[PDB]
């Protein structure tokens, strides 16, 4: 019943080696805690982390020692993983104060503030299993890519970071960073897309959280609060479009630059997903490097003609570089 | 103090604030004299300024707590108006004949809150706000019946009782009324007896004039409601003011799933005007 | 299972009896050479002639009886009053005359409304519409009452089933088929009347071109079908309703669909 086979990567002690790359570091006091407290600080959202400095880190790491598992390989090799693994370590390490914070001052910053205070006190009170991380955040993580000057030295075959033909482009590149680049086509506008939409209940309260994963969710209503629950007898819940945290989502589809396309075929474009700040940099008709994690969002159904799975996929922007600024 | 939920504007504070607010020319940098203005003709709808509340002082803040959280805000306006025309009415002692016009329905139709640029720069952080907007009409569509307050039947006994919407769902409970008389057979909602509001749809082309050139412009239907229903054409280049809202959609199709990704318009509170 | 009992229409009662006084009792102006005598009684005495199982009657007649509260009840709570309108009707004739279907038209509004006048306070009530037809529709059969059962086997139960659903017979039956089952469709038994579906659209004169007029639907049930035709203005009788096509009914998408029991060519 689903057998499992061990790899060489282990994720475990390799995110204690991304919590040594934080906050501990000298080269360029060092640019992990500052760039982490002007987020934190509030003027700023995108986190920008390079993957060059992580192949500066290694260096100290091992020559030089003492030895680690490598990253740079491991990351754009997988690198959907890490945003869910690489990015949640800022929270451990993150400048509680941070200061003058307030409250409003910001919009919805107070909902979730008045959230933790009558939780903290109605639990207090009731002593007398928490909110997701995702839900609180206010800041994205993108990767960028190692073209690069500094590649040289050398990890060679390490990079992509290779500025690959569409035609180039392979189903065996598929959840590995890949950067691409054409004409910017279609170029859909904005609309909002949906993390945590945690509806509220009536009678008792409370809050409940539901993921938003893939493309698509159902929608639950029951009660999941044990107190509305069985007595009497279920509680009615609504969601709540103020508490929910939003990320602005834009797709845009990239054909070729048609000096790449053969003698023969056609020109083909590319699915591209957009997310935080990353929106509207893109722009139609512009030729651009784009980079990002290379994935399938499944299937929405259909599901009988494919059969299967036949996913189609897409590119998830994460950093941007245009050709003639 | 009265907290209300996340918008925090609270109760019995804001009403006082907004209620010595009467009287002010002042400042500027009308307000009664339109108000008096209001009472004869038995217009409703009071259009109000914005800005006022900025930078006069008091409700420095409310102007803040409006255009942060314009949905309560509204409400809360409205009764404080109706109340300060109850409160206008025992000065002059005897009036209309007598109580009834104060029974009928008044609201605030706020305007020109900052200048907002397009809908193409909003973000998706703000989705209670409010928001100016620009551009033609290319339709205007018929008008959708809206629930208000909702009517159910029974095999048995029959009995007449009802309950209102509220929020935008209707839960019918399942046995039963009046009394009892029960059984638990299902609800039987008459469709026709209940009572409607007007909803309209209007949709938007962003700014023609302001363009990414060649793109062609992006529509933004905003819904409206009420009196302000029918009360436009198409191609009115104007402006229009009004909350933002996001809505989730039901799709594939059937299902009862959601596309994950909400569809946006603007429930257009107040809307003006010419060229 | 005895059901204990029913209620309690109250003001519904009142308004039945208003209406079957005001069918029956004057109703007359005129003196010396009239229009004298009845002219309602006469009316259905006339109409006992073809038997064509409609009746005219006047909304400002209606008015003057009780300076027009009588008429109010009759205006916006109209629809409450359908069923008592009718069976009440039927309790005059059963006492003066001798396979029932009543169609009553009301008619003579005293003001009339455009489509864009249109409302959600005026459904419910009667409102003139005026305006040209555009694609009229051929004449159909509705259910009306149907008989549609057994249902498991024998029943035969013959009720109800009046609302536009048409889903379903045999609920909370027979006594006692307890169905479920089929339906069953059985169309022998079931009355049927009318009706053509007429679109009205506002008369271009009054439209303010750049306008791009605004259709709406109204069907005709009723004695009044085929009476409409297409290219020429009509008034009708308001009725507007609903019909299915927001919230949900949780353990609906609507839109304004017009109706007019009686038609005339005026305009
Ligand atoms: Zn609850």
């Amino acid at each position: 019943a689903l057998p499992s086979i061990q790899l060489p990567v282990d994720y475990n002690n390799l995110f204690n080696e991304i919590t040594d790359f934080l906050v501990t570091f000298k080269q360029d006091g060092p640019k992990y805690m500052a760039m982490l407290q002007k987020v934190a600080n509030r003027e700023l959202n995108s986190v920008i982390i390079d993957l060059d400095d992580i192949l500066q880190y290694q260096n100290e790491k091992f020559l030089q020692g003492t030895q680690a598992d490598d990253l740079v390989s491991a990351i754009q090799q997988n690198a959907n993983h890490f945003t869910e693994l690489f990015c949640r370590a800022i929270d451990n390490n993150m400048p509680l104060p941070t200061k003058e914070i307030d409250y409003k001052d910001d919009v919805l910053d107070v909902i979730l503030n008045q959230r933790r205070l009558r939780n903290e006190r109605m639990l207090s009170d009731r002593t007398n299993e928490l909110f997701p991380p995702n839900l609180t955040r206010r800041y994205f993580l993108y990767f960028k890519p190692l073209s690069q000057n500094c590649a040289r030295r050398y990890r060679k075959k390490a990079i992509s970071s290779k500025p690959l033909s569409v035609r180039q482009i392979k189903g065996d590149f598929l959840g590995q960073l890949i950067t691409v680049r054409g004409i910017i086509t279609r170029v859909s506008d904005v609309k909002p897309a949906v993390e945590v939409i945690a509806y509220t209940c009536d009678q008792c309260g409370y809050e409940v959280f539901q993921e938003v994963n893939s493309r698509t969710f159902t929608p639950l209503s029951e009660c999941t609060s044990e107190e509305c629950s069985q007595n009497q007898t279920k509680g009615q819940l609504f969601m709540s479009t103020r508490a929910s945290k939003f990320s602005a989502f834009q797709e845009c589809k990239i054909q070729e630059l048609s000096q790449q396309v053969p003698v023969g075929h056609i020109p083909r474009s590319l699915n591209i997903h957009v997310n935080g700040t990353l929106v509207r940099s893109l722009s139609p008709g512009d030729i651009v490097d784009v980079t990002g994690i290379f994935l399938p969002a499944p299937y929405t159904g259909f599901k009988a003609l494919k059969a299967g799975l036949l996913t189609e996929t897409y590119l998830e922007a994460q950093f941007v570089r245009q050709h003639k600024k | 103090l009265r907290i209300i939920w996340g918008t925090n504007v609270s109760i019995q504070e804001c009403t006082t604030n907004f209620r010595n607010f009467l009287m002010s020319f002042k400042y500027k940098f009308y307000y009664i004299k339109q108000l008096n203005e209001m009472r004869e003709l038995g217009t409703s709808n009071l259009n109000l300024d914005a800005r006022n509340l900025l930078a006069y002082k008091q409700t420095e803040d409310l102007y803040h707590q409006l255009l942060n959280y314009p949905q309560e805000v509204i409400s809360i306006m409205d009764q404080t108006i109706k109340d300060c025309m109850v409160s206008l009415i025992v000065d002059n002692n005897l009036d209309y004949d007598l109580d009834e016009i104060e029974t009928k329905f008044y609201k605030v139709r706020p305007y020109n809150v900052g200048s907002c640029k397009g809908m193409r720069e909003l973000n998706p952080n703000d989705i209670d706000k409010l928001i100016n907007l620009k551009g033609l009409v290319l339709r205007s569509t018929p008008v959708i019946p809206d629930m208000k307050v909702a009517f159910f039947k029974c095999n048995v006994c029959d009995h007449t009782m009802a309950v209102e919407i509220d929020r935008g769902v209707i839960q019918e409970p399942a046995r039963c009324e009046r009394i009892d008389c029960n059984e638990p057979n299902s609800m039987s909602l008459i469709h026709n007896r209940c009572s409607f509001a007007d909803k309209q749809v209007i949709k938007l082309q962003e700014t023609p004039d302001f363009v990414p050139d060649g793109q062609t412009p992006h529509s933004i239907s905003l819904c409206v409601y009420d009196e302000l229903v029918d009360s436009c054409r198409a191609g009115d280049r104007i402006e229009v003011t009004g909350t933002f809202r996001s809505i989730p959609i039901r799709a594939n199709s059937r299902q009862r799933v959601l596309k994950s990704l909400y569809k946006t318009y603007v429930d257009v509170v107040h809307v003006k005007k010419v060229s | 299972l005895n059901h204990v009992k029913k209620v309690d229409d109250v003001t519904g009662e009142k308004v039945r009896e208003a209406f079957e006084q005001f069918l029956e009792d004057f109703s007359v102006q005129s003196t010396d050479t009239g229009e004298v005598e009845k002219v309602y009684r006469a009316q259905i005495e006339f109409m006992k002639i073809y038997d064509l199982n409609t009746i005219y009657i006047d909304y400002q007649h209606l008015s003057m009886r009780e300076n027009g509260a009588l008429a109010m009840a009759i205006s916006e709570q109209y629809y409450r009053f359908l069923p008592f309108l009718q069976k009440g009707l039927r309790r005059v004739v059963r006492k003066y005359a001798p396979e029932r279907v009543f169609q009553i038209s009301f008619f003579n509004l005293p003001t009339v409304h455009r489509i864009r006048d249109i409302r959600s306070e005026k459904i419910g009530s009667l409102l003139s519409i005026s305006g040209t037809v555009t694609r009229t529709s051929e004449v159909r059969p509705e259910l009306y009452k149907a008989s549609f059962t057994c249902d498991m086997c024998r029943a035969i139960v013959d009720n109800v089933e009046q609302s536009f659903k048409y889903t379903e017979p045999t609920f909370c039956p027979n006594p006692s088929c307890e169905n479920r089952a089929f339906w069953t469709l059985n169309v022998t038994r079931s009355r049927f009347l009318d009706w053509q579906k007429v679109r009205i659209q506002e008369n271009a004169n009054e439209i303010p071109t750049g306008s791009m007029p605004r259709t709406l639907d109204v069907i005709l049930r009723g004695d009044s079908v085929e009476r409409a035709k297409p290219g020429d203005r009509c008034k009708f009788t308001g009725v507007e309703i609903v019909v299915p096509d927001k919230p949900s009914s949780t353990l609906l998408t609507y839109k304004i669909s017009f109706l007019a029991c009686h038609v005339i060519s005026i305009g």
